[PDB]
């Protein structure tokens, strides 16, 4: 019913599908007055701000979790890579859309939140996680039902009740979030602005977004009915800026 | 000074005399 | 009829906590404490700027510093009040190597004297980020390799205090211990974020031990 | 000089104060103010937004998502309970951890209605009705659906909503309740009964989940600020 | 007399403070002031003013005036580089010690344009072109022409002029830089190439020397005053 | 879509412009122009595959 | 006194209340 | 108070800010 | 200052001179 | 303050400058 189209890719939703903008904030274009690179920015509008899918996950009967870190996520994706590799600082908001279909026969409920500088914690209390274990670009990390063991050196303490970051898991709400039940719903849409505490950075240092879908009541149905039900993410830049062209950087 | 209150509490006030 | 003022950011961290003691002894030349800066290291105040990502405020300082006699073999020890001297070193300054060193001159940095039996130092410092506001989280890391430290500690380079007796030792050793209050003033913060769960393990990242959402009950409906 | 004199509270140095001090950076330049989303000014706009209840806290479910689930299924009898938890918002494990218990944990007294909503996360096929009843104190718990219906109740049906938002009225001898356990400010008791039953067709799970959210309404505050219980120490953090 | 109560930071010290004290000489008539050239009302002034870069700032070049000179010639091959140091104005020797740098030093954080200014002190009659080149960090400092001229960059012609300012532009994600020597706040470098080459006619020496300015642009400013790491001191000077 | 009522599915219809192959893989389409069909929400979806071309007129 | 600034930075002034 | 001079001495005066 | 009562009660005024 | 006399007595006065 409700169709949006951003550069030359169009996603379609319910006219009452509830889309979750952020903190009340439709992403925009820094202004003048808040800006102090003084280069002239590159805003390549159409070629970067479209929607991009990444590789699907399959929701299974004991799925803790999945997480992707938002820039990261899209390092290695058409145009809007080639400039992250290119460009010395960038800024740019995200439409997150999050598809996931079942019968009226099936049960489940996730959440699907968007989470700022979701700082994780380390398996080992003295060390910080590597790159691998933080993120993994388009392939999504999975939170685990159990506790990782300390003699991992440099893995992401990963369990889900605690959500990587020491927190109460069903706190999490407090972020711009959606749910999806099976019952109701088949997508969530989450639009979110540039959060951060400086009007510019570097997309390759410092991951601004985490996206999380955590299963709070766990996929059943009976037998007979589709086993396989994926979850497929689309995420789109919006207003995407950059600064500082030069070479580009090896990583 | 003769009646000029210092604090922004009611509490802080002297008393009603 | 029932007003929030007591909920506003202002009163909830508009009170002086303490982030740190050091203690220092006047009979060495090492006898000096220093403290590189950070609101990480306690449990309370951390804990209550983190229930945001991002912090805008100007801070009142305020020292309390105490002093207690050492053994000593001289018979009548009779000391003179204690002055001490508390000296800030931003980033890249000389540090202080020993009690008379030439850094105490202080010709630039600021410096505060104060003497023993008075009301306690107190300064107001206004908001000296780089940034446009102070960071609580920091998720990224300070090489462009993602290689080396990751966190929060990246962000963290807001210099070192110094305190020593500015008097000379005298027939018996002093020891004095030197406690640090911080209090945010105007404060304005941004992205709330779920209260810390987990107790903190260490100061320069958010690492924890995985515990229980809530304490528990016999059944559904224990009452 | 000017003569003066000083009074009682000279030279102290009371936590909450609120004078002047100087400036140990005159005349600093500070970084231009740039705006950022999510700007908060008070701790009720936290403790208002929903945050999911651990109604099922068993010590087998607190380390995992099964905290959360409250269960539900197809039953061969009528009006049995499906859950219960004194209404102690800042003292029972039940609602201590959430948003709204933990911004209580930094006061001492509290006053407002509290907002739970109630999400059914069965299948679409699933049918059924419940009975949400919130029992002032007074008397004990209630024990079965029809000691519950004499008090302040809603009936719920998951076939025309899955959601459902039961906002808890504020009744009380005094303005302000504490935070901690006290039996002179008693709030009473939270229930929830089936009304019919859930009634599913072949083929469809009969065992379901339900999720509470809880959350203040626009009449809540709190007073007197404390350290909260729930964080402590040993030694500085190195 | 009036009722006082004294607040904490009474009878303290504050090196910084801005308080009256009383005149020790009363009634002082001062020697009348005389106009002097040469007012200076900032430091940013200073900072302002043209200052030689030691480039060449070898071992054996920092004790005579060949730490200076930036050597050129006739080569027989393409793209060579001529120099290269990262853009460290308050922390890499080879700006350390200028004019910009010494008041840098004096302050912890700093933001603005950074003019660099060329002057090519060869032969009337030689002529070449040559790549001067800023890169943003991110990546390494370039490591060919072909890396170099894919930022800012601009090309000069000592044929055409004998001097070249280039305006480092102010590209960074915070409003300052940290003067010390800091990851988070790397400013990235400064190349120079050679676009074409040197050539000179016969009877012409083919090794020349070029001669580098730094000073600060006009949107300079520094925060955040200290001591300097340049003076210290074991005893008093007698 | 032809199924029965009781079915659901997302597609991803993706029209590739010359000049690379056939894309091979859903991530190499949808870096084209493309749509998300949703047999659930709708029975019917119809795509406008536009006109791009370097001539006004293509060889039949 | 009721409300007047001592000194001439902003950060030396009391809470916002 | 804001800005009053308690002495006759201009050397007395706070600094030029 | 020149003559301001800081006190309620007149007992607590300075001499009449 | 700048120049008021906090006494009755003429002789209280600071020196005449
Ligand atoms: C004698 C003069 C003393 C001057 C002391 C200056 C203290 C520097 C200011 C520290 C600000 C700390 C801000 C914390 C940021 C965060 O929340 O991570």
């Amino acid at each position: 019913v409700r169709s949006i189209t951003l550069g030359n890719s169009t996603i379609t939703t319910q006219e009452c599908a509830n889309v979750v903008v952020g903190y009340g904030v439709w992403p925009e274009y820094l202004k003048d007055n808040e800006a102090t690179a003084e280069d002239q920015p590159t805003q390549p509008d159409v070629a970067t701000c479209r929607f991009y899918t990444l590789e699907s996950v399959q929701w299974m009967k004991n799925s803790a979790g999945w997480w992707w870190k938002l820039p990261d996520a899209l390092s290695q994706m058409g145009l809007f890579g080639q400039n992250m590799q290119y460009h010395y600082l960038g800024r740019t908001g995200y439409t997150i859309h999050v598809q996931c279909n079942a019968s009226k026969f099936h049960q489940g409920c996730l959440l699907v939140v968007c989470v700022p500088e979701a700082e994780m914690g380390c398996s080992n209390l003295n060390n910080t996680p590597e790159f691998a274990e933080l993120s993994g670009g388009d392939t999504a990390r999975m939170f685990t039902d159990t506790q990782i063991g300390e003699t991992n050196s440099k893995k992401v303490q990963t369990a889900v009740w605690n959500a990587g970051m020491g927190v109460g898991v069903g706190n999490l709400t407090i972020y711009p979030h959606q749910w999806i039940n099976l019952r109701t719903n088949n997508s969530a849409t989450i639009v979110m602005p540039y959060i951060n505490s400086v009007p510019m950075d570097n997309m390759f240092r410092h991951n601004n977004l985490t996206l999380m879908i955590i299963p709070f009541v766990p996929l059943n149905y009976s037998e007979g009915s589709s086993p396989y039900v994926p979850i497929t993410v689309t995420i789109a830049p919006m207003c995407a800026e950059y600064n500082g062209l030069r070479l580009a950087s090896s990583q | 000074y003769t009646n000029i209150n210092y604090y922004k509490d009611a509490a802080s006030n002297s008393a009603n005399r | 009829y029932h007003s929030r003022s007591e909920s506003s950011i202002e009163n909830f961290l508009c009170r002086a906590a303490c982030v740190y003691y050091a203690t220092y002894t006047n009979n060495s030349e090492k006898g000096y404490a220093e403290w590189v800066i950070n609101t990480r290291q306690v449990a309370q105040l951390r804990r209550k700027l983190e229930l945001f990502t991002y912090l805008r405020f100007d801070l009142e300082l305020t020292f309390v510093i105490t002093s207690a006699q050492q053994p000593s073999t001289a018979t009548s020890v009779d000391a003179p009040v204690q002055t001490h001297q508390i000296m800030y070193v931003p980033p890249g300054g000389p540090v202080p190597t020993k009690v008379t060193d030439y850094a105490w001159q202080t010709s630039t940095n600021p410096s505060v004297f104060w003497t023993e039996g008075n009301a306690p130092p107190r300064m107001s410092i206004p908001f000296i980020s780089i940034g446009n506001a102070y960071s609580c989280f920091y998720d990224g890391w300070t090489q462009f390799s993602r290689n080396g430290v990751y966190g929060i500690n990246t962000l963290n380079n807001m210099g070192t205090l110094y305190m020593r007796h500015v008097n000379e030792a005298g027939q018996g050793p002093i020891k004095s211990t030197v406690r640090i209050y911080f209090k945010p003033k105007h404060v304005k913060a941004w992205v709330p974020r779920p209260p810390r769960l987990c107790q903190y393990e260490k100061q320069k990242n958010v690492n924890f031990t995985p515990t229980g959402v809530t304490t528990t009950r016999v059944g559904i409906t224990t009452t | 000089g000017l003569p003066v004199m000083t009074t009682p509270g000279s030279t102290q140095f009371l936590t909450s104060d609120d004078f002047q001090s100087p400036s140990a950076m005159p005349q600093f330049d500070v970084t231009p103010e740039m705006q950022i989303p999510g700007r908060v000014n008070n701790l009720m706009e936290i403790a208002e937004v929903d945050s999911v209840v651990p109604v099922n806290n068993t010590e087998a479910n607190v380390n995992s998502l099964k905290a959360y689930q409250i269960p539900v299924q197809s039953n061969s009898d009528n009006g049995k309970q499906v859950f219960g938890f004194p209404l102690q918002p800042g003292a029972n494990g039940v609602l201590n951890r959430t948003l709204l218990g933990e911004i209580l944990n930094y006061y001492t007294h509290w006053s407002g209605s509290i907002k739970l909503t109630f999400m059914f996360c069965g299948s679409a096929m699933a049918t059924g009705k419940f009975l949400l009843a919130y029992s002032p104190p007074g008397a004990g718990v209630p024990k079965n659906r029809k000691d519950a219906m004499l008090g302040t109740h809603v009936i719920w049906d998951v076939g025309l909503q899955s959601s459902c938002v039961l906002c808890v009225p504020w009744i009380s001898q005094t303005h302000y309740r504490y935070v901690v356990e006290d039996e002179y400010t008693a709030a009473g008791y939270i229930t929830c009964w089936y009304q019919t039953n859930i009634v599913v067709p072949a083929d469809v799970q009969s065992s379901c989940d339900i999720l509470c959210f809880v959350s203040a309404c626009n009449d809540f505050s709190v007073r007197m600020l404390k350290d909260t219980p729930f964080i402590r120490q040993d030694t500085f953090y190195q």
